[PDB]
């Protein structure tokens, strides 16, 4: 058919991909309180 | 720190000498073209 | 400010003030009360911007909030809120002077090697200004939101 | 233009000496393997429209470069690239029967780097076609001649890259 | 329009190992505007021409070339 | 190798063959000369540049013998394939250093030989320009009327030699810039 | 185009354009609004020629789609349609240029080497343009297809 | 004519002629019936044009009218008046021919070596046909004068 | 070389005087027939390989001239013999578009009296090959245009033998 | 070399598209100007030796260079300056009929910065010449018609500098 | 190598190579093949060092693979195996070379503004070589981990 | 191109003046050396083949250059080097008879530095050979013409190096 079929000099990942939660912050966090 | 810069005549780097009299035998605004574009790489990768 | 910006190039060439420089000084005395006016809009909307634009930063970049990045918990996000409420004030200090040099001499000149020596990605601060962009244009009339939007504009391009 | 007969007979000439015993082992190496070369020479010319065909099917065709925007979209030049890929095929055989990459310096790699960048053809896509042609040749003639013919194929890829 | 020239010419300065019969005797078709120059070139080597009748024909015409 | 191939006659001047036409009733000896005309005038193959075999009318007049190779070099370079390949995308001072490369096989001789052909190329086109080269005297004794033009290696004019290997070490379409613009006047007038 | 053929015909004379050649642009440009009012329907009706080109080829040349032929099965009936889709454009490209010379320099002048090598018969692609000739003349009016039909017919004579 | 100008162009590239040429030859024959109308306007004007324009070049150039010029005498003023009859009767072949290939070979090719042998100023007859051009546009209906007046403009630009 | 257009122009200058109304009617007789003879050129430019293919396949493709002996045995003496046929067909289009049989006198019919005799070439095959070639064009261009080209095509027969 | 109407062609074909609506409008800007361009073409061709005839008198004559000491005083060097200024006028006529500067940078701008410096002929007098040629061509074709002429003249004198 | 480094010190001093520096070259080539023997342990197990580091990279810095981060998804995580093997191939060049002059030419002098324009964090690379340091030295002998560990520390020093 | 009589002509030409009083005595200074340059040029032309064969034996033989690897080793190159040196002698007798050294820049030193750098000719061995040639031809022409001959070698000798 079409099928170009070439070679290559990169890649070959062994997938891992763990992921996470994503929680929003309430608009009141004390802007002023950080340290000393 | 007490001297004016002046035209000086180097000897130790190779292309340092003949690019000075291709810079100083010209007068000011003699050519719009730059005299040495860059320096030539001599091989594949360095 | 603009009076210092007009002389620092002019005194470096050691001459009086040019006719094409005094008119910007003249038109700022015509049109600087809007800069007084839109500073008062940012003071009343001080915390109002970053209750969702900081969330818009974490909407587009959840890299830093996760375990592994920089932001963990309340405190560390609160010091990021303190740094970003260090940041909305600095542009509010910059619109009332009318240049970039009030913004430059506090935060922008040493913005790079501080943040590379902190673990903070310097690209990630730019989305928080980009989230500060869309709300500050929207809270203002679009005439004044162009030129005050043009003062975040230098502050974008000197981060990345 | 030189030859493994001539390049060891002229280099011994310019030193002023004669047929040395170290120089005599290179001619008799060429006289031993010369029967392998001449049977390998005829098989290229019998398949010269088919080594170039399987090269472009395994490296070049059905890609972005034959799609408009690529350099091969003009059929003026897809006629010219089969003409161009024929040039590396016949000159590799001339390097094979000479046993010498000296023809490739003086008749292929004279000014070849400047004329490809003057037209803006892709360098590595041609080098990928030489890597296509070295394995098609070694199968069709046998691996004892393809392991020698491919040496002058890597001489082309060194000068092109 | 063109002519059908035939001519014979030797070369004087050298003796040549190649045969040169086609070089010492011609039967050439030459066009009309080259013939003002091609005839004069055989004069410099001094060769004789013989039969110079035109093959394209139609002499004395004005237009149509 | 620095004393081998790098002596100053770059050894393809005296091991490249020439082509004669003594055998006009031979047919296979004719066919490798016609390709040698194509590979010296256009100096690529003309196989990828023609819709159909184009010159096979006046190719066939050769071999029948009522034209010569001086006919066949002149009328072929006058044709529209030479106009499309070597006259359109180049200046008319490049063409003088390109017409002398293939026909007559050298560089231009003097400053006046640039002035001679540029006198011609302004008045008439390439028609009388290509008639001015092969019907000159310098085509007649060094090539003759039975030989293909070939790359030849002059010695007697001063700038004739190094402008040939600044014309022949390049391949075709290697540079858009002409290699020698003109010849240098050495004094006031 | 029609100018570009006369330009290199002028420089081979190296004279100015003779007025035998000037009026052939004067017939061209005043019919240039007519000529762009021809081919744009062939850009408009795009598929209708093309799907009626392959099926009108395959009944006149059925050995192509047999086994052993170049075009065989799926993906080798579409690229033969797509190489036919290429030569549909150049008929329109010859019309709006008013001359067949842009058909050459991108699409004609090297056919006998690439179709020698690929094994596609040049007679068989010539009958496909002869197959698509009849369906394009029906879509135009008869005095308008009479000039555009010759634009097919040059490519017929160039392929055959 | 426009046949034979194109036929020698098709033969030089050794092919069947272009469909770009097919719109050239079709428009020539379909406009030929008004092309023969331009030739018969010059029949009854063949004394009217030459009587004014030869005197008009004598007042544009009174170099010639004195003793010492080139038309000076009843066989010498009849020389240029008759040669102006020839150049009118020359190009009236080329109106109905439609291009320059009748006029150029029997009028234009050997001129500069002839007129220097004849002692006539080439700049005189160059502006003499310019006097012939201006009255030719008046008696014709503008556009057909404009297609036939270019052959005058070919004849002006090809002497000098 | 001249057409029917500059036929009357060349007769106008041999007689010297301007062309009169009878000479005008000779010129404008072309213009009544000009728009139809270009219609022959449309369809003859397309299928020019088709006319010279089947005319061989009428009586010259299974023949004694194609079998050992003859003059179309080898492919090279074939390669002129078909090459003459489209050259007659191209110049027949050159003749029928100009009205004059004088174009192909000096370009085709110049040497054909003796070059076919000196080479040992049968004209009687090629005279047989063109009368079948003449009849198939008049079916393909139409009988209104096929007649007028035939008298320029039978003009070739008077110069051939 | 390429037409302005073929500048629409190859730019739409490197993208592989067809004629789209603004690409029709690129041709429509050409077709409103082409009939004026050919009406401008007659007067420049008839006065080709009658534009330079006034231009060299208007800027170059009776100066230092026509006097001895300068360049134009010897009749070989004056024969080239009448030649080169006729040369630029013919190629500007090709620029106007094509609507392109594409003919100029191919031919009359490749070596022109180098052939003029090598002969020592001053570039700046040519800049005075063609700008005076720009003024004198508007006086006989019209300022409406000389404006399309007066684009590529500035393409020339920019390329001299 | 030292030979392309002690020359550059001696060329800048415009002197010959001092014989204190020669014994650095003289002890180099006798201990050379031992440094070569380090490299086949590197390039032999070079598929195992990238696997043992990258999961340990994404346990120490698990946040680049977060969505909305920098490198999440299958294609962008697969760059980082190539982006660490580029440094792994460069480090085993230097132990073969004996010095740093391949590494500082190839991977060091533009590491900041490439990655800063790409938005990648610098310190993730700086722990990525630090992940690669303890993995490769655990495959290495007791004297050889001391010397070849120092070339890893320059790439930590390159980001520092 | 540039002679000595033309040199005082062309300096008088670009001023546009005539033959002034200083321009005549400089022109008559050439005639006062007129018997010297003619008589010396007959002497060198009679002894061309002996002044060459002493000059190569005085400087070039028994060295590295006549041994293998040297640029005058083989019988092509040593026969070339005699001819390539003989043009330096014959053109120097042109420059003496002209009385002006500008015939060397037109026809000897034009591309001569570009040849020998590309050929591997030792320029410093050539300029040693002409400097040995200048001494031995001064003994054949006497001390009067030996100064005038001795100038025109060292106009060649500084054009090389
Ligand atoms: C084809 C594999 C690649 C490509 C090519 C492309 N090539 C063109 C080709 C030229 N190739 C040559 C090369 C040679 N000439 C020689 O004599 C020899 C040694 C025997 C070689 C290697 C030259 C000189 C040209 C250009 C001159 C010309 O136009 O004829 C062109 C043609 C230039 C043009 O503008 O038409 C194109 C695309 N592109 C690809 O897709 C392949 C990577
Ligand atoms: C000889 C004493 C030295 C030397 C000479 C040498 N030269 C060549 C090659 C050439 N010499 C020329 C010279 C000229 N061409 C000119 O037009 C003029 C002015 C009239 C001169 C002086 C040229 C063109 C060549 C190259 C081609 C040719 O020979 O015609 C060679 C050999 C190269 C060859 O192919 O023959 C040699 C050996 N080399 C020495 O070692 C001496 C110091
Ligand atoms: C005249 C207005 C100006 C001028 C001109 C001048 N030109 C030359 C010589 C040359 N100019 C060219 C350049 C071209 N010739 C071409 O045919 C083309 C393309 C179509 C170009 C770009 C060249 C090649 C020459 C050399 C010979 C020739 O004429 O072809 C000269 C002669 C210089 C000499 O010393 O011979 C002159 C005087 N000079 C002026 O003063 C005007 C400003
Ligand atoms: C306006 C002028 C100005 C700037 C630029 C500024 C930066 C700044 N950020 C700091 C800390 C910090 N800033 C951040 C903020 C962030 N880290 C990230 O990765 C996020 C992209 C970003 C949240 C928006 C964090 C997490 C720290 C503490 C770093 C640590 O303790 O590890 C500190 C040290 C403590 C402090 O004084 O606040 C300074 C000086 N301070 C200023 O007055
Ligand atoms: C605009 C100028 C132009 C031309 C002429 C052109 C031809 C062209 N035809 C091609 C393929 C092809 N063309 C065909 C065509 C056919 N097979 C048949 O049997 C039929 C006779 C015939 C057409 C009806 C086939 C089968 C292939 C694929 C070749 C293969 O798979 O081996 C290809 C290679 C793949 C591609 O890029 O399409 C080119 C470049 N491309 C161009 O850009
Ligand atoms: C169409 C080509 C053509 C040309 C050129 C031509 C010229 C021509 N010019 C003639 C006379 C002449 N014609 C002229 C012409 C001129 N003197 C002036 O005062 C004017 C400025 C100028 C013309 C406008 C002169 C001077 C003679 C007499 C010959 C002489 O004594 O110089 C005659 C001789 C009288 C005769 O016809 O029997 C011929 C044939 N005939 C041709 O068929
Ligand atoms: C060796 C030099 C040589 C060649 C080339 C040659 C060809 C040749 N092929 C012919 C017919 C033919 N030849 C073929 C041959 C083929 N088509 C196929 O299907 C096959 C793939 C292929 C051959 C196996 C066909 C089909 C015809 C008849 C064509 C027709 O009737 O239209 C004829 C007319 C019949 C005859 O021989 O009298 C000749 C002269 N003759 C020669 O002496
Ligand atoms: C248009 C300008 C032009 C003409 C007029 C022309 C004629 C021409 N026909 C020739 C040959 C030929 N002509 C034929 C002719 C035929 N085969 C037959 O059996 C029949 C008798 C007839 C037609 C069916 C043959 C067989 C040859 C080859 C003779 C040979 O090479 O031995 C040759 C000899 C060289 C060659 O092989 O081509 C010429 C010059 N060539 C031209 O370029
Ligand atoms: C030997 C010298 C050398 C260097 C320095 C080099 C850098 C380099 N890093 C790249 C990409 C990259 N490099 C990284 C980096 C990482 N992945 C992560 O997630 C981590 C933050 C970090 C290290 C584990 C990423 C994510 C990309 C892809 C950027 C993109 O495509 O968006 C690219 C573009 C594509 C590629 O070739 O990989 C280059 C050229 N290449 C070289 O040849």
């Amino acid at each position: 058919r079409f099928v170009p079929q070439e070679k290559q000099p990169k890649a070959g990942d062994p997938a891992n991909f763990l992921a996470m939660a994503k929680q929003v912050s309430r608009p009141a966090n004390t802007v002023t309180r950080v340290a000393l | 720190e007490d001297t004016v810069p002046y035209r000086r005549f180097p000897t130790l780097p190779a292309a340092n000498f003949p690019n000075t009299e291709l810079l100083y035998n010209q007068l000011t605004k003699q050519n719009d073209e730059l005299v040495v574009p860059s320096f030539e790489p001599v091989l594949a990768n360095d | 400010s603009i009076v210092t910006k007009s002389i620092v190039n002019a005194d470096a060439e050691a001459r009086y003030l040019s006719p094409g420089e005094l008119d910007r000084i003249k038109s700022f005395v015509t049109s600087g009360e809007r800069r007084v006016r839109i500073a008062e809009t940012m003071t009343g909307a001080r915390e109002r911007i970053i209750k969702e634009a900081g969330n818009q930063l974490f909407q587009k970049r959840p890299d830093v909030v996760s375990p592994g990045g920089n932001a963990y918990g309340e405190e560390m996000t609160a010091t990021c809120l303190r740094d970003l409420d260090y940041y909305l004030r600095l542009i509010t200090y910059g619109i009332v002077a009318g240049d970039v040099t009030p913004i430059e001499e506090i935060g922008v000149v040493g913005v790079r090697e501080m943040y590379k020596s902190l673990g903070t990605p310097i690209e990630a601060v730019a989305e928080g200004v980009r989230a500060m962009k869309s709300v500050a244009t929207s809270l203002l009339s679009g005439e004044d939101a162009a030129e005050a939007g043009a003062y975040f504009d230098y502050l974008i391009g000197a981060m990345s | 233009m030189q030859d493994a007969i001539t390049s060891v007979i002229n280099s011994s000439d310019v030193q002023g000496k004669y047929l040395d015993a170290s120089a005599i082992q290179k001619l008799k190496a060429y006289f031993a393997t010369g029967e392998l070369r001449v049977r390998a020479a005829t098989t290229i010319s019998a398949n010269a429209a088919n080594i170039v065909k399987e090269a472009v099917a395994k490296s070049l065709l059905y890609s972005d470069i034959t799609r408009p925007g690529g350099n091969m979209y003009t059929t003026r030049r897809y006629a010219a690239c089969i003409r161009d890929l024929d040039y590396y095929l016949r000159y590799a055989t001339y390097a094979m029967l000479a046993g010498d990459p000296s023809i490739l310096d003086e008749r292929v790699l004279n000014g070849l780097k400047e004329t490809y960048n003057s037209l803006g053809v892709p360098i590595g896509a041609t080098v990928q076609a030489i890597q296509a042609m070295k394995e098609v040749t070694a199968g069709l003639v046998g691996a004892d001649a393809g392991k020698e013919m491919g040496i002058y194929f890597d001489y082309i890829c060194s000068g092109l890259s | 329009r063109s002519f059908k020239v035939t001519a014979c010419v030797p070369s004087q300065t050298r003796i040549r190992t190649q045969r040169e019969l086609q070089n010492t005797y011609f039967t050439k078709l030459v066009p009309y505007d080259n013939w003002f120059r091609e005839q004069q070139r055989i004069m410099k080597m001094g060769g004789k021409i013989v039969k110079v009748e035109l093959a394209t024909g139609k002499p004395g015409t004005n237009t149509g070339l | 190798i620095d004393n081998q191939i790098k002596q100053g006659v770059n050894k393809r001047r005296e091991q490249s063959k020439v082509f004669k036409l003594t055998n006009v009733t031979d047919k296979v000896a004719l066919q490798t000369t016609i390709g040698a005309i194509y590979r010296q005038i256009f100096e690529r193959d003309i196989d990828p540049y023609v819709t159909k075999k184009e010159f096979t009318a006046l190719e066939s007049k050769l071999g029948n013998g009522e034209i010569t190779v001086k006919e066949f070099v002149e009328a072929l370079g006058a044709s529209a394939l030479y106009i499309r390949e070597f006259y359109t995308p180049y200046p008319n001072t490049k063409v003088i250093e390109l017409g002398t490369k293939h026909f007559l096989g050298r560089a231009p001789l003097n400053q006046a030989e640039i002035r001679k052909y540029n006198q011609i190329l302004a008045s008439q086109g390439l028609k009388a320009f290509i008639g001015a080269m092969v019907n000159s005297m310098e085509y007649a004794q060094v090539f003759g009327e039975d030989t293909v033009p070939y790359r030849r290696f002059p010695t007697l004019p001063a700038a004739n030699f190094p402008n040939t290997e600044l014309l022949y070490n390049q391949l075709t379409k290697q540079n858009d810039e002409l290699v020698v613009p003109s010849f240098e006047p050495v004094l006031a007038n």
